[PDB]
């Protein structure tokens, strides 16, 4: 791909997301989603191979189906009320279509099947983009229509997402599939609190995006996509492995790390609404995500795996390209717990 | 939800204008020149009341003025007018430009017998003023009372008591 | 009540949708979609949308010609399937036909909420407006408003079309 | 109403011509006569085999350029608006991007058929 | 000066179609901004009475509104007759 | 509602089910997507015409434009898949698992 | 689920309304600002460590820029957070004042006249 | 989630197309212009929670104008009673309801 | 003149429908003749079905599809 073309496509993806962000008209939100998908499809295929082609095809099919359901829901809402503004949908059936459409776009269970395969089939940069930037628009739409959602369906999908994310991540040796299942579980956590407080959803989004950016950048720096390939990084870059281990502990939600704060705030906010059972199940299930994070940390940093002879040649070379924001993302992913009261600025 | 009131069939009777569309189109310019006042009063009533039941007398006056106009035309020269509207009526689009000689002859006839001047281009489409004794409707939409708004935001902004007060934090 | 023409046209619309949704060979799928586009054009014409129905007919004719070319290029088999050459396709076609029949029957002979709400029928003529004025078509005026009211829509649409050209060229590159 | 009658009459006339052509003459159909034609000989393969399309890229572009017509056909009605400067600006803007899209595919060898 | 002259000569020798297309497109883009009749086109569009002119309720303080179509007040289309 | 509204809604539902249920050919599913778009166009046009909402007479045109974009995207992906495998069957797209 | 986004008279994208200027600004030695500066210093040290540079001494200008940027952003973040909490308290007190029938003042009894149940530990 | 750039800049990117009572070309009105006008002016500035309760009458009227369900129910009941009365011969339709009316302009 | 004639024709059709409805719906126990379906008391433009509900199919065709089918 020509660098100018790649820049234009990334800017088109971002502009479609911003169009979804700033629109007051349902048609313009649909247009933003369409433009985002159209510019997104080539980015998944930048490095050409059959796996990338398959991932792009599955992504296109899933997102096109979700867009069709989105438009059908918009049309039903228009039919039962001559309204185009995104304030609150006037039909329960149209709202159910809208929820199913946005959940399919986000990859919430049981619409989760595409996320691990698409994530595995693409490069690490495309995986970073897919798992960070692609969540903003549907989450913003869901935030705008929060008062209209049916709590039963949303909470069922969130609980299913958390459970399935944990169980699927338990079985993975490929790092991209691990990150995809982690993303599914985090999406479930985010959508669990949306009917109660959108500020909590925004805070969870920000922290999850920071941790995911740090993790993907650390995986790009140590160019590994499997567990055993990452097991070699200790013999070349021990600092990277130590930072990876600390970031993995943060992603598990352990105090006093940053990943603990969104779960803590979500649990307390849900208890304000006399919801006790479901947050308990949610934390007890996120224990599984912590388990496979700990397995990755065992294989990567806390123990030393055998290495190969050719690593000596790699010892003599530095990294030609450096990531500017990696240091900041690590610090924000780990050491921001004392700054919790700043969340009031998000509302 | 209430009973809709309707005028009786007797009150809806009027001396009807039973001339075809070609005749009306042939006479339209002079008709709008002469019968301007009742037509404008009727339209003002119509767009102010937003109810056909409240402007029946104005419509009857419109019918009366149109009948008087056509009676004058019939009394003074019906033959040039008949020629003109027949020429107009032949056309499937009822185009004015195909009948200029008959239109002229009708124009001199009305100008000499009644002092009628055909309006120039751009005059019949003007927005005009109407003087009426009909009171301006107060609530033509039959609106209900608007709900009271939320009171206001007012007062001096003081720092939050004892900080945010989120768990352990003191600020 | 009055000749139920739009009812027949919409029933044929559903029939064509069942035809291309049972998924026979893409040649017959495209034929069914062409029939559906034509009957939908007729439906929209019956409510006063001449421009929109005719335009969707033209657009889908072009799209289905491209689809026929692509089917001959890359979607052929030694024995292309028809609606009666396969048990699965025939079963899907019959199931769709009888589901539409059941919905129509339960719709016109009694009043039931199928999925969203209920309805009695009475033909389409009831919900009309009997508005009497104008030397123009309101559909034409609303569509022409795109160049004076819808500047933002024109901008985003043109950008999306140019990006679509760039995108198809990027995807079909290979290497 | 009239258009439906006209279409029915035309389709009926064509179908009746087919019926006359198929039932009036004498028919003597045998296997050699009804066999596929390739000028002297039996075909090697099937006519239903995949047939490569060397203009596949222009076919996709035709889909996008055909919708340009849908956006441009209301132009005669758009010329009757009061804000002629805005309509002219947007109409010229739309064609300029259509010209630039053609220029992009031309300069990147997108109009040449596959070899 | 001479570089663009040689480029245009080569284009006229090899691709007269594209030269003509670009010239016509450029003229169509630039000429309307310099024309004095564009305002006349806008006024002609404004002067077409598609809908009924609703009269105003007289309150005695509208000296510039006619009380009859043939009164001298209001817009005039004399400019259109001579155009 | 008119019964034509139910007919168009069931057309959308049938096309959605046809997309969701997959046979061997990828092309068949693209046609189902196009059918869903056609049903959406018809339904939106009927709703806009019935209520005489003048300004959304242009909205179905935008719908058609983005439908063309979707169809072009799907055809490009089908081209690449068939170039990879020589066939547009969906069962060949199984290199990636969950 | 959206508490204060629809508050009347809320300008969309200010991040700092003019009414916030009536509140005391956070002190430049605020412990939260010190923590932001410490976070910037940690970012600088991690940047040195990743690039295989002497962690403590390599980039002094870069570490200074890190600390300065973190402190600069944190000052405005603290201002916005304090202003939002002030708005919350203001709205709460106004609502309590305007609805006395939902927040009644009932006479409180002394413990000599309130009967509590005794639970022996044995 | 929703950054109101339009309201901050006063741009009106898509607000011209949101409602049926907002400046149609050539002043062509919507079929339910008055009902929507009434419902919008009832619910303006009081918030979504209150708009649902203190403005339910206007919204019910607007929805009746949009879909005309109650009108169709009333017409169906009237026609069913009319058919029942004719089938037993108790009622006869008037000449002006059978195609023998005296038309008026 | 066209507006005045339209108003009178619509009102006359509504009055005829009202009288026929009063005759027909006398036996129904709790039926109010001419009862509106709207809470508002303002004038509502009559729906097509309301004007031609009790008339012949030819008139309904001419009213609904007469202009669209005219070519
Ligand atoms: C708030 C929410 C929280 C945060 C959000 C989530 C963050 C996720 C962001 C992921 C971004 C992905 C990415 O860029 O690369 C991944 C990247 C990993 O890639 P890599 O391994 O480093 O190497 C990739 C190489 O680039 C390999 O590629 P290359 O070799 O081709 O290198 C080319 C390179 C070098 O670039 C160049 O060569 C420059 C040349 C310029 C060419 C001129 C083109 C201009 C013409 C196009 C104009 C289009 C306009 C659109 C019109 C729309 C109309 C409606 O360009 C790029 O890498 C991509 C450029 C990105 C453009 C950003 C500009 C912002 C666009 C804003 C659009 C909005 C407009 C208004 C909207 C209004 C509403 C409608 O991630 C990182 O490097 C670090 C992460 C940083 C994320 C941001 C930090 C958080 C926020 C602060
Ligand atoms: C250069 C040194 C300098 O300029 O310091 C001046 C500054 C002047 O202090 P000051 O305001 O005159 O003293 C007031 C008292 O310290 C009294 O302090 P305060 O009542 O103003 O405390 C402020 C408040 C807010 O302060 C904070 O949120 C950040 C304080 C650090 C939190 C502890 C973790 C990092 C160590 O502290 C807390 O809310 C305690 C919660 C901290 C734990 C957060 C949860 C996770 C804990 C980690 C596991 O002193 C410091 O900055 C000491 C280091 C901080
Ligand atoms: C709560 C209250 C406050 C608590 C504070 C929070 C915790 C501490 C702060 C955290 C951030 C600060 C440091 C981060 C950047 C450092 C990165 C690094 O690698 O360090 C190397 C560097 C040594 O390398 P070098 O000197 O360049 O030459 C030796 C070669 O490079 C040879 O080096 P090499 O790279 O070849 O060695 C290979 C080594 C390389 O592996 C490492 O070096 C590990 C580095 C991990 C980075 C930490 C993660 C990011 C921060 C999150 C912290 C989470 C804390 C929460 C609790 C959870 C605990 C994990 O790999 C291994 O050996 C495998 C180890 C795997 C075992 C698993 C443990 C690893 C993670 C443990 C992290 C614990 C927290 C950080 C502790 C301090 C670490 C320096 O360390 C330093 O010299 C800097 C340390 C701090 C010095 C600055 C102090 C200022 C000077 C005094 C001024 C007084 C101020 C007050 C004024 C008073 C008035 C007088
Ligand atoms: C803040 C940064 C700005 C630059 C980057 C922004 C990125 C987005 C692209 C452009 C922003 C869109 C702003 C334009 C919105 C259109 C509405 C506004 O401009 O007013 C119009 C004024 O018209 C202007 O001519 C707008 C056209 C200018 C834009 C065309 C070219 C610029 C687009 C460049 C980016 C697009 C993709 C790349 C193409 C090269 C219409 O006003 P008017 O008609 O009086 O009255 C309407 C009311 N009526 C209907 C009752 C009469
Ligand atoms: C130009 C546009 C206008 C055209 C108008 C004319 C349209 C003509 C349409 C085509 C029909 C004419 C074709 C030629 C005459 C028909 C002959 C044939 O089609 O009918 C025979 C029908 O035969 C039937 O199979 C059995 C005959 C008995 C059928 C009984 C039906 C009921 C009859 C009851 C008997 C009592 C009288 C009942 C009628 C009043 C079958 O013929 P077959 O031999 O295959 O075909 C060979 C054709 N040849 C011989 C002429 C070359
Ligand atoms: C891991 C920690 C999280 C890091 C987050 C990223 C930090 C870098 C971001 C760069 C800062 C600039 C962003 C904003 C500056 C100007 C934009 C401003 O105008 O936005 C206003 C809003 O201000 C911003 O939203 C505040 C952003 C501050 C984020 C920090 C909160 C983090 C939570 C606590 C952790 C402490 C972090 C420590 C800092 C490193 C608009 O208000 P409004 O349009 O009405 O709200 C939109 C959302 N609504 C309508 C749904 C309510
Ligand atoms: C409803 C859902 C609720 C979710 C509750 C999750 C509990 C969190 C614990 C997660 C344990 C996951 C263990 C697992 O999946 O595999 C067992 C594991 C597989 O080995 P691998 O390392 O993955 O592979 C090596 C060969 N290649 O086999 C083992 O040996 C496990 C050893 C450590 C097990 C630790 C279990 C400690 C549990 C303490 C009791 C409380 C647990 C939580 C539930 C409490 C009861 C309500
Ligand atoms: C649109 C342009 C043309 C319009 C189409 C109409 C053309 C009208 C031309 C009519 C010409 C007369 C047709 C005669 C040829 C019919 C076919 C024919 O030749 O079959 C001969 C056949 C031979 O049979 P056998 O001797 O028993 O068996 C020998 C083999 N074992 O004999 C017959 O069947 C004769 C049957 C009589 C033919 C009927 C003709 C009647 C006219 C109908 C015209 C239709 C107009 C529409
Ligand atoms: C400002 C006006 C813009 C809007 C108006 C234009 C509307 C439509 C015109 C644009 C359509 C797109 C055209 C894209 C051009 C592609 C150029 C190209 O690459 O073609 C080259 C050939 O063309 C070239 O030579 C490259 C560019 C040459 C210059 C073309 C015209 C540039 C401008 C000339 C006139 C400038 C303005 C007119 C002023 C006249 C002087 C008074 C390759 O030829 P092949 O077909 O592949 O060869 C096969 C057999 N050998």
């Amino acid at each position: 791909m020509n660098p100018i073309i790649y820049t234009t496509l990334i800017m088109t993806v971002m502009s479609g997301t911003m169009l979804v962000m700033i629109s007051s008209h349902w048609l313009l939100i649909w247009i933003g989603f369409e433009m985002n998908l159209l510019a997104m499809i080539p980015v998944l295929m930048k490095n050409f191979n059959p796996r990338a082609t398959e991932a792009a095809t599955k992504y296109f099919l899933t997102q096109a189906t979700a867009s069709m359901m989105l438009m059908m829901a918009i049309i039903i809402n228009l039919l039962y009320s001559g309204q185009w503004t995104i304030t609150k949908m006037f039909n329960p059936v149209a709202m159910t279509m809208m929820t199913m459409a946005l959940a399919m776009k986000l990859g919430l269970s049981p619409f989760h099947f595409w996320v691990p395969e698409v994530t595995q089939g693409i490069s690490l940069q495309a995986g970073l983009l897919l798992l960070t930037w692609q969540k903003l628009a549907p989450l913003s739409v869901l935030c705008q229509i929060s008062q209209s959602i049916n709590p039963n369906l949303m909470l069922t999908m969130a609980m299913l997402s958390i459970l399935i994310g944990g169980w699927g991540g338990l079985n993975q040796t490929q790092l991209r599939k691990i990150m995809a299942y982690s993303s599914i579980a985090h999406m479930g956590w985010m959508t669990a609190v949306l009917p109660y407080n959108t500020t909590m959803t925004i805070l969870n989004l920000l922290i999850y995006i920071t941790m995911t950016l740090a993790m993907f950048m650390l995986l790009i720096h140590s160019s590994a996509t499997t567990t055993l390939s990452l097991s070699h990084t200790w013999n070349k870059m021990p600092v990277i492995t130590s930072l990876m281990m600390v970031t993995l502990l943060s992603m598990g939600g352990l105090p006093p790390l940053s990943g603990f704060m969104p779960k803590w705030m979500i649990i307390q906010e849900m208890t304000k609404n006399e919801s006790i059972i479901m947050p308990t199940l949610m934390a007890m299930t996120a224990l599984l995500n912590l388990y496979f994070y700990m397995r990755l940390a065992y294989s990567s940093s806390l123990t030393m795996f055998p290495s190969t002879n050719n690593m000596k040649m790699k010892w003599q070379f530095e990294h030609t390209k450096q990531m500017k924001l990696l240091p900041t993302m690590i610090v924000l992913s780990t050491l921001v717990l004392p700054m919790t009261p700043a969340l009031s600025s998000l509302n | 939800p209430g009973i809709v009131e309707l005028p009786t069939l007797e009150d809806l009777k009027v001396q009807e204008v039973k001339v075809s569309s070609s005749v009306l189109k042939a006479a339209a310019h002079h008709y709008g020149a002469q019968c301007d006042k009742p037509n404008k009063e009727f339209m003002l009533c119509r767009w102010e009341e937003k109810d056909p039941r409240r402007c029946l007398e104005e419509g009857k006056l419109v019918n009366q003025c149109a009948l008087d106009f056509f009676r004058q035309i019939k009394r003074h020269c019906a033959e040039p007018f008949t020629e003109y509207w027949t020429c107009i009526d032949y056309s499937g689009l009822q185009l004015f430009r195909h009948c200029r000689k008959q239109q002229a002859k009708f124009d001199e006839c009305v100008l000499d017998k009644l002092g009628w001047v055909r309006p120039d281009l751009g005059e019949l489409s003007k927005v005009t003023k109407v003087k009426t004794d009909r009171p301006l409707p107060e609530n033509p939409y039959h609106s209900r009372a608007r709900p009271e708004p939320n009171p206001e935001a007012e007062g001096d902004l003081k720092p939050a008591k004892h900080g945010s007060r989120l768990f352990f934090w003191t600020m | 009540m009055t000749m139920y023409i739009a009812f027949i046209l919409s029933t044929i619309f559903v029939i064509g949708f069942v035809g291309f949704s049972s998924k026979p060979s893409p040649i017959y799928g495209g034929l069914g979609l062409i029939v559906s586009g034509g009957v939908g054009c007729g439906i929209v014409l019956n409510f006063g949308g001449s421009f929109l129905g005719l335009m969707v007919f033209l657009i889908y004719l072009g799209g289905m010609l491209v689809v026929f070319g692509y089917t001959t290029a890359m979607a052929t088999e030694m024995y292309p399937e028809v609606w009666v050459s396969n048990k699965t396709v025939f079963g899907a076609f019959v199931s769709g036909l009888m589901m539409e029949f059941c919905m129509v029957y339960y719709a016109l002979k009694e009043e039931e909420v199928e999925i969203i709400f209920k309805f009695n029928g009475l033909g389409d003529w009831v919900i009309y407006d009997t508005g009497d004025s104008g030397f123009f078509s309101e559909e034409a005026m609303g569509i022409a408003a795109l160049y004076s009211y819808g500047t933002w829509l024109v901008i985003v649409t043109g950008w999306s079309l140019l990006i679509g050209v760039v995108v198809i060229m990027e995807i079909t590159r290979g290497n | 109403m009239n258009i439906m009658l006209t279409l029915l009459t035309n389709v009926t006339l064509a179908s009746l011509l087919v019926l006359i052509a198929f039932w009036l003459p004498q028919l003597n159909a045998y296997s050699e006569k009804t066999s596929p034609y390739e000028c002297g000989f039996d075909p090697m393969g099937s006519a239903r085999l995949p047939f490569s399309m060397k203009f596949f890229l222009v076919a996709i572009t035709f889909l996008l350029f055909d919708l340009e017509i849908a956006l441009l056909l209301p132009l005669p009605w758009a010329s009757q608006t009061n804000n002629l400067k805005t309509m002219l600006t947007m109409a010229l803007f739309l064609l300029i991007l259509l010209a630039a899209s053609l220029a992009y595919e031309w300069t990147q060898k997108g109009l040449e058929w596959a070899e | 000066a001479g570089r663009i002259a040689s480029f245009l000569k080569n284009a006229w020798a090899k691709e007269p179609v594209l030269v003509a297309s670009f010239a016509i497109g450029g003229l169509a883009i630039i000429l309307p901004s310099l024309s004095p009749y564009t305002n006349y086109a806008i006024r002609i569009n404004r002067a077409t009475p598609y809908n009924y002119p609703v009269p105003l309720r007289d309150d005695g303080n509208m000296p510039d509104v006619p009380s009859h179509p043939q009164d001298p007040q209001g817009p005039s289309l004399e400019w259109l007759k001579n155009l | 509602m008119p019964l034509v509204y139910m007919n168009i809604i069931m057309a959308f539902a049938i096309a959605l089910a046809g997309l969701l249920m997959y046979r061997s050919h990828l092309m068949s599913s693209l046609l189902c997507l196009e059918g869903m778009m056609l049903s959406l166009f018809i339904m939106s046009t009927l709703i806009i015409l019935n209520t005489h909402f003048t300004l959304a007479n242009m909205m179905p045109i935008i719908l058609l434009v983005f439908a063309a974009c979707e169809a072009a995207l799907g055809l490009s992906l089908l081209v690449m898949v068939s170039n990879t495998y020589g066939t547009d069957y969906v069962q060949n797209l199984n290199l990636l698992q969950c | 689920m959206t508490m204060m986004s629809g508050r009347p008279g809320r300008v969309p994208l200010q991040f700092l309304p003019n009414e916030a200027r009536s509140l005391p600004p956070p002190k430049l030695t605020d412990p939260r600002l010190v923590y932001m500066g410490f976070l910037g210093y940690c970012s600088g040290l991690i940047d040195n460590a990743i690039r295989r540079r002497p962690v403590v001494s390599a980039g002094l200008h870069r570490q200074l820029l890190y600390v300065t940027s973190f402190v600069f952003f944190g000052y405005y973040l603290l201002k916005r957070q304090d202003y939002m909490y002030a708005l919350r308290d203001h709205d709460m007190f106004a609502y309590v004042k305007s609805h006395p029938e939902d927040f009644p003042e009932k006479d409180k009894k002394t413990y000599g006249e309130i009967l509590e149940e005794f639970h022996p530990v044995r | 989630p929703f950054f109101d750039v339009q309201k901050r800049l006063g741009l009106d990117l898509d607000r011209w197309m949101t409602i049926q009572s907002a400046e149609q070309p050539h002043k062509i009105p919507g079929r339910c212009h008055a009902f929507e006008k009434e419902w919008i002016e009832c619910a303006h500035g009081i918030g979504g929670i209150r708009a649902e309760k203190e403005c339910k009458i206007e919204f019910d009227d607007f929805v009746e104008c949009l879909l005309r369900q109650k009108t169709m129910k009333r017409l169906s009941a009237i026609k069913r009673q009319r058919d029942k009365l004719i089938k037993e011969g108790k009622y006869t339709p008037p000449p002006h309801h059978l195609g023998k009316e005296d038309p008026r302009p | 003149l066209f507006q005045a004639e339209k108003d009178r024709r619509v009102l006359q059709m509504l009055r005829e429908n009202l009288e026929e409805e009063a005759i027909i719906m006398k036996d129904v126990p709790d039926w109010k003749v001419g009862e509106s379906v709207f809470h508002t008391t303002r004038w509502v433009t009559p729906m097509m079905g309301e004007l031609y509900g009790l008339r012949t199919n030819e008139e309904i065709l001419s009213a609904t599809y007469g202009f669209i089918w005219y070519t």
